């Protein structure tokens, strides 16, 4: 069994900040990497950033550079993302993607996919 | 006889700079008279463990050659300098034998190395293809590869840099403060 | 300007059951180390990995799915589309930052 389970719904007033978690189990999380994807209702997909777990070194798109914070916690094996200055455009569904790897190496592709957490801006 | 010609241990314990853990410094010691009683009974030490010889048995026995190994590591990782332990420092950086005959020493060096504003002088190795052999060493900084696909000379999705920095700061936690560790080995042939 | 912008050729595609079909996902430059992958999504569901490297097949993917590609040009083929195979498709490139998707493509039963 390999799984990536997310926290679930969040509802925030406009102008505030939101935080999301996803929890990983079933693989050597110390070697893998995580990628964050965001989806609006019938509006395709939007890549925003990627992080390497072993080092914490993160890279962000320019559009989401100043608004997105990506963090990991190895002792509990948790992925954290924080978005500030919420806009009406931010009513969407978020995904975190990661492969499965043994200690030695990785699958060279992303197959462990979460279920999706919805963030609503009232 | 009149005792003279003492060993240079002070040149090791008191020094200007200390090498990184993945490039641990090694010195040979021979043809000198050492006084381990001073080191054992000095009050400036925090972890003093000897394996194979008691502290007085150190003064009793004589050996052929001595090896001194020096590096610096963080607080919680001092536990890994002992036979039959696991951890990234032990597995990929520095490994002791399962029948070790020597002594392990570690003491806090908060003020010496944790300069204000953060430091970037010390590094440790994060990835490798195989476990380190006893006393094996490696300095090559080739781009680490995961996966079947070949890796170019550029970092990327499964191409990673095999070294990482310690973010030492004087305002850090109790266990993230620095520690200087010295390992002494005695061989009799 | 953006580094790489992807493009999926087919639009809304309608097929009789089991009719062979082909899709193409091309680009402006050559993706470094051949990083293109295909994902499959359904309404009210999360995507699943289909093919990585435009050639390799993932665990659980039947023999009826095939792909190929090189440089600027990649393609995907399905011969006998089961009724469960009709969903939305997406192609992604993760060679050099920033990684980007396509515009998607919908497959429906004729
Ligand atoms: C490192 O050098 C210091 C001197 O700079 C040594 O400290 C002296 O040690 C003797 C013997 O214990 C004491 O009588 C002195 O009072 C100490 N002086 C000071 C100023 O502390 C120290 O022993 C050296 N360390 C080692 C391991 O050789």
């Amino acid at each position: 069994q390999m799984q990536l389970e997310q926290s679930g719904p969040e509802v925030k007033k406009p102008g505030t900040s939101v935080k999301v978690s996803c929890k990983a189990s079933g693989f050597t999380f110390s070697s893998a990497a995580v990628q964050w994807v965001r989806q609006a209702r019938g509006q395709r997909l939007e890549w925003m950033g990627w992080i390497v777990v072993g080092s914490g070194n993160a890279n962000y798109a320019q559009k989401f550079q100043e608004r997105v914070t990506i963090t990991r916690d190895m002792s509990t094996s948790i992925a954290y993302m924080e978005l500030s200055s919420l806009r009406s455009e931010d009513t969407a569904v978020y995904y975190c993607a990661a492969p499965h790897c043994n200690r030695t190496s990785c699958l060279d592709g992303f197959d462990i996919w979460g279920q999706g957490t919805m963030v609503t801006v009232s | 006889p009149n005792i003279t010609n003492l060993c240079p241990f002070g040149e090791v314990f008191n020094a200007t700079r200390f090498a990184s853990v993945y490039a641990w410094n090694r010195k040979r010691i021979s043809n000198c008279v050492a006084d381990y009683s001073v080191l054992y009974n000095s009050a400036s030490f925090s972890t003093f463990k000897c394996y194979g010889v008691s502290p007085t048995k150190l003064n009793d026995l004589c050996f052929t050659n001595v090896y001194a190994d020096s590096f610096v590591i963080r607080g919680d990782e001092v536990r890994q300098i002992a036979p039959g332990q696991t951890g990234k420092i032990a597995d990929y950086n520095y490994k002791l034998p399962d029948d070790f005959t020597g002594c392990v020493i570690a003491w806090n060096s908060n003020n010496l190395d944790s300069k204000v504003g953060g430091n970037y002088n010390y590094l440790y190795r994060l990835f490798r293809k195989s476990n380190l052999k006893p006393f094996e060493r490696d300095i090559s900084t080739e781009i680490y590869q995961a996966g079947s696909t070949p890796c170019n000379g550029v970092e990327g999705f499964n191409c990673y840099f095999p070294l990482q920095s310690y973010g030492f700061q004087p305002t850090n936690g109790v266990g993230y403060q620095p520690y200087r560790v010295v390992v002494l080995s005695f061989e009799l042939l | 300007a953006s580094e790489i912008v992807l493009t999926q050729s087919p639009g809304t595609l309608s097929l009789s059951p089991g009719e062979r079909a082909t899709l193409s996902c091309r680009a402006s430059q050559s993706v470094s180390r051949n990083y293109l992958a295909w994902y499959q999504q359904k309404p009210g569901q999360a995507p699943r990995l289909l093919i990585y490297g435009a050639s390799s097949r993932a665990t659980g993917i039947p023999d009826r799915f095939s792909g190929s590609g090189s440089g600027t040009d990649f393609t995907l083929n399905i011969s006998r589309l089961e009724p469960e195979d009709f969903a939305v498709y997406y192609c992604q490139q993760y060679g050099s930052s920033p990684w980007t998707f396509g515009q998607g493509t919908k497959v429906d039963i004729k």
